[PDB]
RNA sequence: ACGGAAGGGCACCACCAGGAGUGGAGCCUGCGGCUUAAUUUGACUCAACACGGGGAAACUCACCAGGUCCAGACACAAUAAGGAUUGACAGAUUGAGAGCUCUUUCUUGAUUUUGUGGGUGGUGGUGCAUGGCCGUUCUUAGUUGGUGGAGUGAUUUGUCUGCUUAAUUGCGAUAACGAACGAGACCUUAACCUACUAAAUAGUGGUGCUAGCAUUUGCUGGUUAUCCACUUCUUAGAGGGACUAUCGGUUUCAAGCCGAUGGAAGUUUGAGGCAAUAACAGGUCUGUGAUGCCCUUAGACGUUCUGGGCCGCACGCGCGCUACACUGACGGAGCCAGCGAGUCUAACCUUGGCCGAGAGGUCUUGGUAAUCUUGUGAAACUCCGUCGUGCUGGGGAUAGAGCAUUGUAAUUAUUGCUCUUCAACGAGGAAUUCCUAGUAAGCGCAAGUCAUCAGCUUGCGUUGAUUACGUCCCUGCCCUUUGUACACAC
């Protein structure tokens, strides 16, 4: 029934908690799956002069945002599908469910 | 800021205030009592025969189709 | 239909604009931060304050005002945005709150 | 009139400004956040940007 | 500032119906969202309203959040010719 | 605090031993002065001068010559529906289909206009009136209470003679005891895991289909719905691992130091982030709808339109890019990375096909991205040849002409391309900068600014040396003792 669930968070602990509860749910329902594939955590860099004005030693500041992306592939009926989208929500964690 | 010269002409020249001419809305009326019409009106179906064209000279200027009607008697 | 990078920086800018709006509006009510939990069926916004009674107002009037402002500003649909208020734990362990208290005291004229 | 705001503002430093300070100089246009560098340094920990190295 | 009565009452009836209004601080926009009137007219009408105690403002990143008071809702009732207790933005 | 006083200990923003250099030429860029209608302005030792993320056509923009608008809220008074006021075709006028203003009349109808007060705005002044941020003193190891003790007191001890350490880090000694901050611990990153979890958005092997050469099994390849199996390489998540381990020397024989072995890793493993007290009358009101005061506030210093300028050049400095050639230029072949960015109510990164010498144009395609651009087939590099010590095929400014692209607009060339012109420069004087290993240096690539414009910056990787592993001689820092007629403190 070919569903992909992608999770695109910044918080590794919340993301892994979500992944763990999803996979153990699918395992106690005994659903075939491709395990949680962890894509490269992508770093968003922004380099800025530390100062508002221009004088001083040219001190630079690199701010980073680490985006962690996981995906899981499930074979599942419509009931388990609708309840899985009902649940597996935590703050700061964004989900995308797509069929086919 | 040193000073302002205003080498421009002495030209504080702001325009009219929609010059306060006297009472208006003259079509005009006969003695007891038939009415006539000054200020020949427009040719548009949107004009409900209540808007006066102007007549400056060699041109009649509208008020409803506020500018576009121009063939002069 | 937006990339995840820009999606997340938009989430961050949304949180920041909300924080600034609330720390300008509800300063007299002990605004000690906000949380934003998006979800299927809605996004909920949990304000953490002290004077929750004054944040609510009568009949949730001010909460309705703020929900409408947020919706109109951020182009949400009516019903897709919800606001909750919560009495913050450990009022003394919140720097913004004590700073606002200092501000109001120094403005009222205390030393 | 029709000359009050005539000049196009489709590109250049006049087509953009900080969504906070309404300033044209020093824009961070990366990732579509459009914030001056100063206000970015102010609001980074709120936006989710942090220093690690 | 001078503006047409239909536009002023558009602003006022939208404000009475909703309870609030948000206006980007972008003059020369010529089209407010959710109102067919100029954003300049919106902003300055509600500014005139602010100065006489009826409505209140918060700028917050160039957006002019406006919300009305009891004086404002009573004034707008008297102005829009509506009955006593018709509807504010105060329904539970 | 200072000392051309002593003692001890440190630093390639100091030196030694050297490397690459800059200063010398051309050009780019910033600063000054000069010029100018304006050539906006801030910043002047380190701690100003490729800095204001400042690569300015317009905007940006603050400056100059001019022209509009009002966004002057609100209150009061006046005028005033026998009309407050608004707008307007055409012509004159104006750079200008700005009624801006005037001619002429039309249009609108209480929102306004005039005045008074009072506000609003200001890249206007004050950074010596402030906030916040940053930089620096200061990348060193220093700072502080409580209670006791010394002193009339300011103050001191604690916070130390020695040894040690990168380190007031420790051993310890001891009128001090017990604490705190900083340092360290911490966090991130780079290096190890053939051990865990797995994964057509990363791979590998085999088996099907298939191309070629050999044919005797084999070798090289392709192949999305051929599946099967796996996770060494790749990705991460949880964990392990190094703690100077073991051994030998050296030290009151303590802290610790040196050498060797093992190990992926033994300079606090490497590089960073965070980073104390006290201060500068450092910078910044030109980041802020952060701001007091002053000024201005409708022929406004508000705002906006047009056009110029910020590039203007007899000169002087700073950061840099090109080079002065054979360890080389050119032409062909060979041919290898990594950090990253990318389209929504839009038009981004663009493969492939065709056209064009070229730039580039066009028809399509994929990608909201570990999947597509992109193995980013980068450059230096290597191999074959041409040249031959000749300001030469080194070098490529300065100029002429043309073809394209970006953009409303390129004229004081935006940039790209083609041909031609082919200047200085023959290794750089007094001086002076950076640097101790995957570092210097060479080499290019991505991103930032960005419609276009890199010679700049932030990072990435590719090739990869010499020379110390020490000292306090110069320039400075730290602690102690000492002298001082210094205290804005040599
Ligand atoms: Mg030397
Ligand atoms: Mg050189
Ligand atoms: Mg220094
Ligand atoms: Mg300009
Ligand atoms: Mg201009
Ligand atoms: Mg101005
Ligand atoms: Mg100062
Ligand atoms: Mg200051
Ligand atoms: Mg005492
Ligand atoms: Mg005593
Ligand atoms: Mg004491
Ligand atoms: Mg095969
Ligand atoms: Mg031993
Ligand atoms: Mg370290
Ligand atoms: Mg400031
Ligand atoms: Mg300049
Ligand atoms: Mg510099
Ligand atoms: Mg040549
Ligand atoms: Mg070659
Ligand atoms: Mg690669
Ligand atoms: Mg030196
Ligand atoms: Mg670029
Ligand atoms: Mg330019
Ligand atoms: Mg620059
Ligand atoms: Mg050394
Ligand atoms: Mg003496
Ligand atoms: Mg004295
Ligand atoms: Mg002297
Ligand atoms: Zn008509
Ligand atoms: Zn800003």
């Amino acid at each position: 029934i070919k569903i992909r669930i992608t999770l695109t968070s910044t918080k590794v602990k919340q993301l892994e908690n979500v992944s763990s509860n999803i996979v153990k749910n699918a395992e106690q329902h005994n659903l075939v799956k491709k395990g949680p594939v962890r894509l490269p955590t992508k770093v968003l860099k922004i380099s800025t002069r530390k100062t508002p004005n221009g004088e001083g030693s040219k001190t630079w500041e690199t701010y980073e945002m680490r985006i962690h992306k996981r995906y899981i592939d499930l074979e599942a009926p419509v009931q388990i599908v609708k309840r899985i989208t009902q649940i597996t929500i935590e703050p700061g964690v964004d989900v995308e469910v797509v069929v086919a | 800021r040193k000073k302002k010269v205003y080498t421009t002409p002495k030209k504080i020249k702001h325009k009219h205030k929609a010059v306060k001419l006297a009472v208006l809305s003259y079509y005009k009326v006969d003695a007891e009592g038939k009415v006539t019409k000054l200020r020949r009106e427009c040719s548009n179906p949107t004009c409900g025969a209540g808007v006066f064209l102007a007549n400056h000279k060699d041109r009649l200027y509208c008020g409803k189709c506020h500018s576009v009607y121009k063939v002069n008697a | 239909l937006i990339s995840k990078k820009r999606k997340l920086v938009a989430d961050g800018v949304f949180y920041a604009e909300l924080n600034e709006f609330f720390t300008r509006e509800l300063a007299e009510e002990g605004y000690s931060g906000v949380e934003v939990r998006v979800t299927p069926t809605k996004t909920e916004v949990i304000i953490r304050a002290t004077r929750t009674q004054d944040v609510l107002g009568e009949n949730g009037r001010r909460i309705n005002e703020l929900t409408l402002l947020v919706q109109k500003r951020f182009k949400y649909a009516p019903g897709t945005i919800v606001l909750y208020a919560e009495r913050v734990q450990d009022r003394g362990l919140s720097a913004v709150a004590q700073a606002e208290s200092m501000k109001f005291k120094l403005l009222n004229g205390l030393a | 009139e029709n000359v009050w705001f005539s000049h196009p503002r489709r590109y250049g430093k006049g087509s953009r400004q900080c969504r906070v300070c309404s300033s044209h100089t020093g824009l961070i246009r990366k990732y579509g956040l459009n914030i001056c560098r100063q206000c970015f340094r102010e609001k980074a920990n709120d936006i989710g940007f942090n220093k690690f190295r | 500032m001078l503006m047409p009565k239909e536009d002023r009452n558009k602003i006022h009836q939208y404000l009475f119906q909703e309870g609030v209004v948000v206006a980007k601080k972008d003059f020369n926009q010529a089209k407010h969202e959710e109102i067919d009137t100029k954003n300049l007219y919106v902003i300055k009408a509600l500014q005139s309203l602010t100065s006489k105690g009826y409505v209140k403002t918060q700028f917050s990143w160039q957006y002019y959040y406006y919300t009305l008071t009891e004086e404002g809702v009573e004034y707008l009732r008297e102005y829009l010719n509506l009955p006593e207790h018709i509807v504010p933005g105060t329904y539970i």
